């Protein structure tokens, strides 16, 4: 029974992070000895093989991602996900001991209430994860008045991709993922990727060609955007690909948005409410590295984006217009 | 059902000293040659007339 | 144990990959050396016979050398494929791919070193390259003898060890075998450069080079020994474009 | 990586290539003539009325060829 | 304009001005240098057929 | 692989009193004006910049904090102080002693601001060296961009009522501006108006261009007709307020109006960025009882 | 770990004229298109943008800079150039030798820009390979907002024109520039100003009152160092809107809005990538410094 | 693999389709062919090598 922990003697003392190099000073030049990691151009041979570099495979860079427990209502976290959906924490107050609420995209579709035909897709899939609306609305009491000076920018807190979530009758815990590549839990040795509904994302960089520069990065944006329909407030939530730096883009999404802008502000020739000029925010979701292919995905159908090596690292919000 | 066979390629390394290409050229191996800046050959010819 | 040992097999077959990958790195840029000194047939043709140059290159020798640049190039191009439709057929080939191989000044300094030979001694001039289309045609129309040849199993060494490591250090020079250049000087002075003495120091270690087996096309063409590479099996396992194809 | 030195030996052309065999026509020889509104589109008439009637009467928008890859021509 | 065997060593290494483009629907100008091989023998000649 | 440690040496022991002031902090985040592990006193605080006879800054403290690399104690040993070094992207862990005690909650983003309340809440005095030493202003970023905002009003109202009487009401002032509402919860904030020099320069500049600004835009909208207009234009003339189009630009030069125009946008990107980006930190756990947040640094 | 390298081929043999210069800049910051360690020369400049027979627009030009990796020179070899390459975030020697010199100090903050001085002296073209390379130029921050507040003012003053001492000269401490303009495309310059006319005019509609009646309680009698920009007269606009009488709760709602939209004026004014100096040598010219992510 | 070595281009296809016309009126019926030539036999071997 001891070989079980003799296991544990094996890959807790194996998996730890490398100590501090400090070499006293009489042992003499051995320090140089002891910088491997660094070396970082490894000699050839005629027919090299593992055994000539299995050396230089053991070094590695340190890689450890910081992950967040959240405790959920089984109500709003719908118990079906791919795993791989992103995250936010609103947030109001501490009324509870530890109750936590999470919005997953398809999920603020519904608070939001916009038409079908701005997203005809995940209309008909987030209807059925939940009610008509009113199942999450009970929630949050003032979303017509979070809506009208615009405060729900403010209280979004982007957490990253999901990890593992255990769900229970009542209560489901999530297990999120910030700082980078989240560990696969089930299938050991693997690793989690961000997946955005096809319906939300919107890329920026597309053209005939009729050149743009390479590079190593590229940064989804999440956009936010606060309109009215039917003269009742709401948002609209949408997603941008782009590796053109944060000088353009702004001005790209802009262009995006020009109708949006022009289709609320005729309303106020007539009345003009300071409250009622913020009209939407910009975070940084965290880098996505270069010519990773988004690959296109069916479930039940609902058409879901995925992005291998995705990396997190939350922004703030800067209110665009 | 049943598998029948795998089948799979084997790349034959062809050097370049054994293709007769070769034969138009001179190959010396030279160890270091990141070391080098510039080679240079020089030729003198005499012309009786 | 078959994941472990399935996956050392995936590696080395990833890195075998990575040294062949680069061979061919070898074969694609020496023929890329040779195409940028290569000019074709009709404007090096004229200019391979003396004839003209004798006088000099005059104002109107200039010229004249024009309409025989223009005139090579409306009949014989294509050389080959005006061979069908001759009554003369294999010797307008068998002419006009000899009057290539004596227009190629041959001037080497390496002409004297023992290189790449045939079976029994006879001597390697050089070597064509054709496509695949064309390989057939010429290996129907010409006979390929031998079919092998010795050459050298491997390179030549050429270290900067001894006192061409203190010039290389002090000062910014690298002697082409200064143990060679030094007796010529100080230690064995006034001496004419006499080609069978000097073949020794002008062979640099390409003799005692251990002999081998090579196996290659051979072509017997006057005098001279061709052999015959048709490199479309190096690119189209590849699929790449090929440079001899233009 | 792998770093090459390679020189040239002979004084005179040691190399000759030469126009083999003919395969293949890729420029189909077709009498199509190119457009020059398209090489200068910012001279234009003065009249921007009549500038768009003579571009009427002249002319991506092949999706299809049949003899092959066309070639254009012009006029002096 | 200049001497001649300068011309023969330019001819093969110096893809010379105005190309045309090869595989591609109409005749445009080739301004990626890495792949196309063709040899135009019209420049040294100055002729048209 | 990489050691990170910052160790300060003094010249003098500490006092008994002084010490128990440091152990009440053991958790805490200081900016440090170096980065090598030996280091003299003058840097660790906000001494460097901050001081009693020179005159209270905020903008050159701004400034400062975003240049500055920042460090969290660890223990407190006379009279060698030991720091630990932040490193960009870095989980390490803060206990929160700050005066006054503003509530943190876990996935909320911290916002280092210069300290602008009393002495005593900030700092520690250090009576062996002479030197003072400044804990910054540790504020999560809603109330950050909110706790400035309403004090920052009530410093323009202070410039009102010392200058005539009539204009403002001291009840109307003060029941709507040192009571912060954030979280549902509620702070009175000290208001300290026993004589706030902090933020006299910020009530200079946002008011130096709410004069200009609306004489800016008049000139830059008639400067851009165009038939590439970008058509999101025509629509903002609707929100700039009538009075502001019937300004007659004959009367300032046009010597005087290149002036303005660059003094225009010259204060803008200055007083952009010192609002905006400064160390900036998030925290992914807390516990109330232990009064420790787990934290990483995210630079710029 | 990680290596980073890049090696130049180069298809003709460098003169000795060119190499010369290429000798003299063996420290210096250029941007390069592709990630790889082989690369052509086309690449290696800015000049794909800024050629000489087109016209520049100094501020596509500096948008173009922010997309491209950024890349140090190691040695210039006589047929090859090899260089090095900036990743965020990595620690670098970096050795300023650019022309129009400033000095610097431990604890500096930094900015790459596009030449705007002098371009024929900060850009060298090469005979030999019939391409030219453009270097852009690294300036501290202070500065690299500054030549940016000027070009934004000029291209508004020559579009009224359809004189340069006002509008082609950046101040600085010290010392006065003269841009280079002569040829600029301002249609990228000016999309830039068409944004600057959405925000400037919003926040003329939401301005505090207060704010308002503190200069005209100010500027009157109580002249201080920085209000000199009024000259001691008051605008004719702002005693129009201070008609109406104060109350608190009514710019609690506007300065909020007003600390939000200059929350905005950051993305419009955007540098490129940045460069937090820690350690900077005097007398050897090198520095120390982390590259930024954009 | 000389003709479809840059991939099915769209120029590639129709230069790919006006080989089939030219060798169908051509080259068929070869037997047929090859009763009146002057050649022949060689008529033959060279279509069915």
């Amino acid at each position: 029974q001891a070989e079980n922990a003799a296991r544990l003697g094996r890959q807790v003392l194996g998996l730890l992070p490398p100590p501090t190099h400090r070499v006293s000073l009489t042992r003499g030049p051995e320090f140089a000895r002891g910088v491997r990691d660094l070396l970082s151009k490894y000699a050839a041979s005629t027919r090299p093989t593992v055994g000539s570099l299995h050396e230089a495979l053991r070094q590695a860079p340190f890689r450890q991602p910081t992950y967040g427990d959240f405790l959920v209502y089984s109500q709003t976290f719908s118990p079906q996900e791919p795993l791989g959906t992103f995250l936010f924490s609103f947030k109001q107050e501490d009324n509870g001991s530890s109750m936590d609420m999470l919005l997953t995209p398809t999920s603020l579709f519904m608070l939001s209430g916009m038409e079908a035909a701005k997203a005809p897709q995940t209309h008909k899939v987030a209807g059925v994860w939940y009610g008509s609306g009113s199942g999450l609305a009970d929630f949050i009491p003032n979303l017509s008045e979070l809506m009208d000076t615009g405060e729900f920018h403010t209280l979004l807190t982007p957490v990253g991709p999901m990890v593992q979530s255990v769900h229970s009758t009542f209560v489901t815990k999530v297990t999120s993922a910030m700082k980078g590549v989240g560990l696969a839990r089930d299938e050991p040795r693997a690793h989690v990727g961000l997946t955005l509904p096809c319906d939300m994302l919107v890329d920026l960089d597309e053209s005939c060609p009729m050149r743009e520069p390479a590079g190593l990065n590229v940064t989804i944006y999440a956009s936010l955007v606060y309109l009215r329909v039917n003269q009742r407030p709401s948002m609209a939530l949408t997603f941008f690909q782009s590796g053109k730096g944060f000088a353009e883009v702004v001005a790209m999404i802009k262009d995006h948005f020009t109708d949006v802008i022009r289709t609320k502000y005729i309303q106020l020739r007539h009345e003009l409410y300071i409250n009622r000029l913020v009209f939407g925010a910009v975070c940084t979701l965290g880098t996505v590295p270069f010519d990773s292919h988004p690959v296109h995905q069916s479930l039940n159908s609902l058409p879901v984006l995925v992005f291998a090596n995705f990396e997190a690292a939350c922004g703030p919000w800067t209110v665009f217009l | 059902e049943a598998l029948l066979g795998v089948y799979t390629n084997v790349v034959e390394f062809v050097k370049f000293l054994e293709t007769a290409l070769a034969a138009a050229c001179v190959n010396t191996e030279f160890k270091d040659l990141r070391r080098m800046i510039d080679g240079k050959i020089q030729f003198k010819i005499s012309m009786p007339t | 144990f078959t994941e472990y040992a399935g996956a050392i097999k995936t590696i080395t077959s990833a890195l075998q990959f990575g040294m062949d990958a680069l061979e061919r790195g070898l074969v694609d840029t020496v023929l890329a050396v040779k195409l940028r000194h290569a000019p074709p047939v009709f404007i090096l043709k004229t200019l391979g016979d003396p004839v003209y140059s004798e006088r000099g290159l005059k104002k109107a020798v200039k010229s004249d050398m024009v309409s025989m640049f223009k005139a090579h190039l409306i009949e014989h191009s294509f050389f080959l494929d005006k061979a069908e439709l001759m009554t003369r057929g294999k010797q307008y080939v068998l002419t006009m791919l000899s009057d290539m191989l004596a227009a190629v000044c041959e001037d080497t300094v390496f002409k004297g070193v023992s290189t790449y030979t045939t079976a029994s001694g006879q001597q390697v001039a050089g070597v064509l390259e054709t496509t695949d289309s064309v390989m057939r045609r010429l290996m129907n129309l010409l006979g390929q003898v031998e079919s092998a040849m010795s050459g050298p199993a491997a390179y030549a060494s050429y270290v900067v060890r001894g006192a061409n490591l203190v010039t290389a250090v002090s000062y910014g020079r690298a002697m082409r075998n200064f143990e060679q250049f030094m007796a010529r000087i100080v230690d064995h002075p006034n001496a004419l450069p006499s080609v069978e003495g000097d073949k020794a120091a002008l062979a640099d270690g390409h003799d005692e080079i251990q002999r081998t087996r090579i196996a290659a096309s051979l072509v017997k063409i006057g005098d001279k020994f061709v052999a015959i590479e048709s490199l479309q099996r190096m690119y189209n396992e590849t699929q790449f474009p090929c440079p001899l194809n233009r | 990586t792998h770093e090459i030195a390679s020189l040239h030996t002979a004084l005179g052309y040691s190399s000759v290539i030469a126009p083999a065999h003919v395969a293949a026509i890729t420029t189909d020889m077709g009498v199509h003539c190119q457009d020059l509104f398209m090489i200068f589109p910012g001279d234009a008439y003065q009249d921007r009325q009549l500038h768009d009637y003579i571009k009427m009467k002249a002319g991506e928008n092949l999706p299809g060829l049949s003899h092959g890859q066309l070639a254009t021509c012009e006029i002096i | 304009n200049r001497g001649l065997y300068t011309l023969v060593n330019e001819y093969s290494a110096r893809l010379a001005g105005a190309p045309a483009t090869s595989t591609t629907d109409l005749q445009y100008v080739v301004v990626n240098g890495t792949d196309v091989f063709l040899d135009q023998p019209c420049h040294m000649l100055q002729e048209a057929y | 692989a990489l050691d990170k440690s910052i160790v300060v040496n003094l010249t003098s022991r500490l006092f008994a009193d002084e010490l128990a002031a440091l152990q009440s902090k053991i958790g805490s985040v200081l900016p440090l004006g170096d980065c090598h592990r030996l280091q003299n006193i003058q840097a660790l605080g906000l001494g460097c910049v901050c001081s009693r006879e020179t005159s209270p800054d905020y903008i050159q403290i701004m400034q400062y904090l975003s240049k500055c690399t920042l460090a969290v104690l660890e223990e407190v040993r006379p009279d060698s102080l030991r720091l630990t070094r932040m490193d960009p992207s870095d989980n390490l862990q803060i206990k929160n002693v700050y005066a006054p005690f503003f509530q943190w909650d876990s996935n909320t983003q911290l916002a280092v601001l210069p300290p602008l309340f009393s002495r005593k809440d900030s700092t520690i005095v250090l009576e062996s060296n002479g030197f003072d030493i400044v804990f910054p202003m540790v504020v999560p970023q809603q109330l950050g961009h909110a706790i400035l905002q309403q004090l920052l009003v009530y410093h323009i109202y202070s410039k009102i009522s010392a200058g005539a009487p009539g204009d403002v009401n001291m009840a109307e002032l003060d029941l709507y501006t040192t009571n912060v509402s954030f979280m549902g919860r509620t702070y009175r904030l000290d208001v300290d108006n026993t004589d706030l020099r902090v933020l006299d320069d910020l009530s200079m500049y946002l008011c130096i261009l709410s004069a200009l600004v609306p004489r800016g835009c008049l000139r830059l909208l008639t400067a851009l007709v165009r038939h590439d207009r970008h058509p999101l234009t025509e629509v903002f003339e609707g929100v700039v307020p009538d009075e502001v189009t019937r300004i007659d630009l004959d009367q300032l030069s046009v010597p005087d109006d290149i002036t303005r125009m660059r003094v225009m946008f010259s204060y803008l990107q200055s007083l952009s960025s010192i609002f905006n980006l400064g160390p900036r930190l998030h925290v992914y756990a807390y516990s109330a009882e232990t009064l420790a947040a787990s934290c990483w640094y995210s630079p710029r």
